[PDB]
DNA sequence: CGTGTCAGTAACTGTCACGGATGC
DNA sequence: GCATCCGTGAGT
């Protein structure tokens, strides 16, 4: 990974490139287990 | 008809007029947070269109039915979930951030243990470099050299000790 | 259902009511649920009847 | 509607405006704008030269503008908004997880009321909180009095993490402590060298 | 789970210079 | 057409 290259590109992030970032949908709102300590699955920390 | 259907929605729209903004101010004050008022008045406002026997009788007071249903969900909230979780925020100062150590040992035990595999024999160095750099099993490494499994138990038995012989010679604590 | 960006309705000048040439209050109007926009309206079929 | 439904379609909130968006000649209204700015009118043509400016930018780039209406939201790496344990058995997790959590929030609740079918009242004043929502999640504060935490402390959003001294830019990136360094009070030698 | 007399934030302005889009 | 108000900035 060389540190030589030109322009850096800003623009509007389109819906669809969202979905291109995107590994998964967020569907749940919980974050983890108070217990597991193993984040639960669809939430915010989802594994 | 088409019109009755219309009739439902334009009676929840009076109820919402006459209670919603009321329910607000009492959801606020038992939370503290408007944010969550507002989710509490739309829940409570669905579970009234989900009632037909609260919005039936208007001779019996329908503002009572939504101030206790809307405690019964406040108190809800304020258990398990809630408990552990609400307490910090690391934006929020007073909460020390997470720090890594510095990876200096671990450097330092790489380059060791690389010097010590430079003075193995090819095979034992192939061997090593199969079972705990990779961490394949005993059977997959036998598999792919090409070797039988006992060989691949007698080389990395030798090649460890062989590890450990170049490193006591150097003075690596044990 | 679809959302706007806070960062060209808030933000000054406001991007979305350039491009549409809406006010910036009728724009705050319209998002929040306070006015209907029409969208379209057939005038041939009006002016048929 | 319930008159002449027939003859014109009307909507509200920012499923309008995305359909505004969509039913919009660009090409057209930049013209529009240049015919008025070809005629000396100083009072009304600044306005005009300045809707120009916007205009030709979604003309010329060949990028739409419907991008400034969003259906799907990115979600920052949890390690960028990370939530630690406390040493008294607690836990402690980024304003941005709270902000993050309130829009899954209203969103799944708007899903079960177009499911249900509710009256259009409370669909259309549950889409209004979902786009406060994301409202504070990109920029809380920005529109009315911020979402306020516990204390009456307001929440940092993502744009608050590149603003002013605080933000990512004059803190990691002008800014930035290094190894190799030390500290000390400063004594006067006079036995030394100018070098 | 069902919930039906009533029931009202906290906090706070003790910043300000300055420019330009916003609005009567 | 102009007064208003909003949003911007204010040491390391």
């Amino acid at each position: 990974d060389v540190n030589f290259f030109d322009e850096l590109r800003i623009g509007l992030a389109t819906a669809e490139d969202i979905r291109q970032w995107s590994y998964g949908e967020v569907k749940k709102p919980e974050t983890i287990n108070y217990r597991t300590l193993k984040p639960e699955k669809d939430g915010l920390f989802c594994e | 008809v088409s019109g009755a259907a219309a009739a439902e929605a334009a009676l929840m729209r009076a109820l919402y007029d006459e209670h919603a903004a009321v329910l607000w101010r009492y959801a606020l004050r038992l939370t503290g947070d408007a944010a969550q008022a507002e989710d509490v008045v739309q829940e409570t406002l669905l579970r009234a269109w989900q009632h037909p026997e609260v919005i039936g009788d208007t001779a019996r007071p329908a503002r009572a039915w939504l101030f206790t249903v809307a405690r019964n969900m406040i108190i809800d909230e304020r258990r398990s979930a809630r408990f552990r979780n609400v307490v910090g925020s690391t934006d929020q100062s007073g909460t020390p951030e997470q720090s890594t150590p510095d990876e200096v040992n671990a450097a330092l035990d790489r380059l060791l243990i690389a010097d010590a595999l430079a003075q193995l024999s090819a095979e034992h160095r192939a061997v090593i470099q199969r079972s705990y750099y990779r961490g394949w099993s005993t059977a997959q490494i036998a598999t792919d050299l090409g070797i039988a499994e006992g060989t691949v138990k007698s080389r990395l038995h030798y090649a460890v000790r062989a590890l450990r012989l170049t490193l006591q010679e150097l003075g690596v604590t044990r | 259902a679809p959302v706007t960006h806070i960062w060209y309705f808030k933000g000054v000048p406001s991007r979305l009511g350039y491009l549409l040439d809406l006010a910036p209050k009728d724009l705050e109007k319209i998002i929040y649920f306070a006015a209907y926009v029409i969208t379209s309206v057939d005038e041939e079929m009006r002016h048929n009847e | 509607v319930d008159r002449y439904g027939e003859y014109f379609t009307g909507a509200m909130g920012a499923e309008s405006i995305q359909k505004l968006i969509e039913n919009f000649d660009i090409d057209a209204e930049a013209e529009s704008l240049r015919d008025v700015i070809r005629n000396g009118k100083g009072q009304k043509k600044l306005r005009a030269l300045k809707r120009l400016k916007v205009v030709a930018a979604f003309q010329q780039s060949g990028n739409s503008p419907m991008g400034m209406v969003l259906d799907a939201v990115p979600v920052i790496p949890p390690e960028l908004r990370p939530m630690v344990q406390l040493d008294g058995g607690r836990f402690a997790t980024s304003d941005l997880n709270d902000l993050y959590r309130r829009v899954i929030n209203r969103n799944n609740r708007l899903k079960r009321l177009i499911d249900l079918g509710a009256p259009e009242i409370i669909v259309n004043n549950e889409k209004r909180m979902l786009q406060e929502s994301v409202d504070a999640l990109f920029d809380n504060g920005r529109r009315g009095r911020p979402v306020t935490g516990p204390g009456n402390r307001p929440l940092k959003s993502l744009s608050d993490l590149l603003k002013g001294k605080q933000g990512r830019f004059r803190q990691n990136l002008l800014g930035k402590r290094v190894d190799y360094s030390g500290r000390s009070v400063i004594v006067v030698g006079p036995q030394l060298k100018l070098h």
